[PDB]
C-alpha cells in the first residue's frame, strides 16, 4: 500500500525556479530517508541527493551537479518530501523520481514527472495525415498514419480511433528538428482492401497547449 | 571520490539464455557491520526504476528467482536466467555505502532473434503540408530485425543528404522487432520542381535492398 506521487514539473524559462512535491502514504514517513533521482530524455539515471529520518534530524546530502542549486525538504505532518530548484539551466530538463529510502535501497519509487527548461513557447502541433500514394503495390496489408509536426515542448499522445485500433499500431518517439520544435508520426497497417470503405481517424492529444485533434486520415 | 563502473553499456541476449552485468567500484564499500550497500535495479521504457537486488544479493518481493546478484569488495554481478520478453530494458547498479551515492552508467539489455526482413512502405507529403511550404516524405520500415537497417532516399535518381531523420520504436513486447520510420524534408518548391521519390532500404533480411515510389505527378 505503500504509495508515492509526484507533481509539480513542467516547463520552465532558464534561470527560473520550481518546487517538486511528492505525497506518499502507506508507511510512517517520518523512519525513512527520501530521495530524489533524475534522468535526462535517453540518459542514465542520476542520484541527486536524500533526506534523512528522524533519528537523524531530517539532514540533507546532494551530489556535486545540484549542490548550491536545489534544495531538498520535507513536510513531515502531511508526510509530503520537496525538490526545490533554484537557478534552472537547460542540463536540468529530464523526468524526475522520488523514491523511499526502504528495504535498504529505494524500493518504492514516485511515477516521475517532467521538467523543461527553456526559453521557447508553448506551441501546438500540425497533424498531417500519412496516406498511400496513387501507387499502391499489389500487396496485402497497407501502411497509413499521421505525421505530429512542429510542436513544443513535449509530450504528445497519439491513438487511433478512439482507442479502438490498437494492434499493429507504433508512434515513434519524437525527435528534434534541425530548429528547435519536435515532431512524430504514428502509423498503423490495414488490409489493403479496407483503406476506402471504412474510417481511420488518428487522435492526437497535446495538453501542454490545450489541443485534441482528430485528423480523418483519408484516401 | 568514489566511481562506479557497469558493463557492458549494451548487451543482446536470445530468449532462455544467460546475461550477466558488472559492476566494479574504484574504492571498497563495505561496512564495519559487514554490510554492503550495493543494489540492483530494473527500468523498463516509460516505468519508473523498480528494485530488484538489494545488499548484493538479496531479492527484493516481486522478483521471480531468475535474478540474483553477487561479488565481493569492489567487484559484484547481477544474473539472469532464463530471459523473456518482461526482463526487456536498463539495469542499474547503485552504491549506498558512500556519499554522495552514485549510480552505475546502466546496461540496455535487449532480446536478440532470428532476422526478420522489413516490410516497407511510403507517403507523399498531403497537400494540406504543402500550403505551409514545407513537404514531408516518410518511409516507414516495419517489424524488423536485427534493429540495423540503412535508409537511402532519392529524387529523380539523385541520393539525397542531411535532410533526413530517422526514428526507431522500442523492441515490440511481443516479436521483439523493430519498426522505423525516415522522414525527408524538402521545400515545397523543390518538392514541385522533381518527379520521382524513393526510399531505398538495405537490411540483413533482404537479398537486395527494396525500394518503394512514387510520382509526385
Amino acid at each position: 500500500q505503500v504509495q508515492l506521487v509526484e507533481s509539480g514539473g513542467g516547463l520552465v524559462q532558464p534561470g527560473g525556479s520550481l518546487r517538486l512535491s511528492c505525497a506518499t502514504s502507506g508507511f510512517t514517513f517520518t523512519d525513512y530517508y527520501m530521495s530524489w533521482v533524475r534522468q535526462p530524455p535517453g540518459k542514465a539515471l542520476e542520484w541527486l541527493g536524500f533526506i534523512r529520518n528522524k533519528a537523524n534530524g531530517y539532514t540533507t546530502e546532494y551530489s556535486a551537479s545540484v549542490k548550491g542549486r536545489f534544495t531538498i525538504s520535507r513536510d513531515n505532518s502531511q508526510s509530503i518530501l520537496y525538490l526545490q530548484m533554484n537557478t534552472l539551466r537547460a542540463e536540468d530538463s529530464a523526468t524526475y523520481y522520488c523514491a523511499r529510502d526502504g528495504s535498504y535501497a529505494m524500493d518504492y519509487w514516485g511515477q516521475g514527472t517532467s521538467v523543461t527548461v527553456s526559453s521557447a513557447s508553448t506551441k501546438g502541433p500540425s497533424v498531417f495525415p500519412l496516406a498511400p500514394s496513387s501507387k499502391s503495390t499489389s500487396g496485402g496489408t497497407a501502411a497509413l498514419g499521421c505525421l505530429v509536426k512542429d510542436y513544443f515542448p513535449e509530450p504528445v499522445t497519439v491513438s487511433w480511433n478512439s482507442g479502438a485500433l490498437t494492434s499493429g499500431v507504433h508512434t515513434f518517439p519524437a525527435v528534434l528538428q534541425s530548429s528547435g520544435l519536435y515532431s512524430l508520426s504514428s502509423v498503423v497497417t490495414v488490409p489493403s482492401s479496407s483503406l476506402g470503405t471504412q474510417t481511420y481517424i488518428c487522435n492526437v492529444n497535446h495538453k501542454p497547449s490545450n489541443t485534441k485533434v482528430d485528423k480523418k486520415v483519408e484516401p | 571520490e568514489l566511481v562506479m563502473t557497469q558493463t557492458p553499456l549494451s548487451l543482446p541476449v536470445s530468449l532462455g539464455d544467460q546475461a550477466s552485468i558488472s559492476c566494479r567500484s574504484s574504492q571498497s564499500i563495505v561496512h564495519s557491520n559487514g554490510n554492503t550497500y550495493l543494489e540492483w535495479y530494473l527500468q523498463k521504457p516509460g516505468q519508473s526504476p523498480k528494485l530488484l537486488i538489494y545488499k548484493v544479493s538479496n531479492r527484493f518481493s516481486g522478483v521471480p528467482d531468475r535474478f540474483s546478484g553477487s561479488g565481493s569488495g569492489t567487484d559484484f554481478t547481477l544474473k539472469i536466467s532464463r530471459v523473456e520478453a518482461e526482463d526487456l530494458g536498463v539495469y542499474y547498479c547503485f552504491q549506498g555505502s558512500h556519499v554522495p551515492r552514485t549510480f552505475g552508467g546502466g546496461t540496455k539489455l535487449e532480446i536478440k532473434r532470428t532476422v526478420a526482413a522489413p516490410s516497407v512502405f511510403i507517403f507523399p507529403p498531403s497537400d494540406e503540408q504543402l500550403k505551409s511550404g514545407t513537404a514531408s516524405v516518410v518511409c516507414l520500415l516495419n517489424n524488423f530485425y536485427p534493429r540495423e537497417a540503412k535508409v537511402q532516399w532519392k529524387v529523380d535518381n539523385a541520393l539525397q543528404s542531411g535532410n533526413s531523420q530517422e526514428s526507431v520504436t522500442e523492441q515490440d513486447s511481443k516479436d521483439s522487432t523493430y519498426s522505423l520510420s525516415s522522414t525527408l524534408t524538402l521545400s515545397k518548391a523543390d518538392y514541385e520542381k522533381h518527379k520521382v521519390y524513393a526510399c531505398e532500404v538495405t537490411h540483413q533480411g533482404l537479398s537486395s535492398p527494396v525500394t518503394k515510389s512514387f510520382n509526385r505527378g
